[PDB]
């Protein structure tokens, strides 16, 4: 029963962690989009 | 007398020179547009006077 409880809690935690990884990947994609917008602003400042 | 009141401007005569729009109009996040090629000055041309100095 202890092993079953540990396995279930670990499985839930790792599923949450994988979902945390996918949301972190989405957040990094959003950060990369913000960085691309900042680079576009930097290029406009550089041309000015 | 009449001259002082005519020269002076009543604060009530205008609407305190109210601006357009309730809040300030929005602007672009960078919008630098440096320009400023000429700052005042201008008037008499520099090339002609430079030739005159030569």
């Amino acid at each position: 029963v202890e092993a079953q409880d540990e396995l279930q809690q670990l499985k839930e935690d790792i599923n949450s962690r994988q979902s945390k990884i996918q949301k972190y990947k989405d957040d990094t994609i959003y950060y990369e989009d913000k960085k691309k917008v900042y680079l576009e602003n930097i290029k406009k400042i550089e041309v000015n | 007398p009449i001259l002082k009141r005519t020269i002076i401007s009543k604060r009530k005569a205008p609407s305190n020179n109210e601006d357009e729009e309730i809040v300030k109009t929005p602007r672009k996040l960078v919008n630098y547009v440096p320009l400023k090629i000429f700052n005042l000055g201008d008037s008499f041309d520099d090339t002609i006077t430079t030739t005159v100095a030569k």
